[PDB]
């Protein structure tokens, strides 16, 4: 006679991202020689990174 | 102007280069493969 299923999960499940970021010097752009003026901020992206 | 989001990759006219574009979401993708026929 059918009793139930069973919803085993053993240990979840892992969450898996790519290999750790690239061409995203964020160092040079923070600990800049060279920043900007308050009316003259700079802007620049960081992308596919 | 824009571009922050920059990239960097007889003969019997033995070549043939294509490259056919189709857009998917309103954003570009570029489709293309170089077949050397
Ligand atoms: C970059 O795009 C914006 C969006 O319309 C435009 O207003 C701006 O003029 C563009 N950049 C430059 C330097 O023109
Ligand atoms: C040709 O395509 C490859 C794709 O991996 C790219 O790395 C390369 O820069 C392209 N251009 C040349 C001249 O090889
Ligand atoms: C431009 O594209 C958007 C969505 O991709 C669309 O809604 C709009 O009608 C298009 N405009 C023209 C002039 O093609």
């Amino acid at each position: 006679y059918q009793t139930s299923n069973f919803r085993v999960q053993p240990t979840e499940s892992i969450v898996r991202f790519p290999n750790i970021t690239n061409l995203c010097p964020f160092g040079e752009v923070f600990n800049a020689t060279r920043f900007a003026s308050v009316y003259a901020w700079n802007r620049k992206r960081i992308s596919n990174c | 102007n824009n571009c922050t989001f920059e990239y960097v990759s007889q003969g019997n006219f033995k070549n043939l280069r294509e490259f056919v574009f189709k857009n998917i979401d309103g954003y570009f993708k570029i489709y293309s493969k170089h077949t050397p026929i």
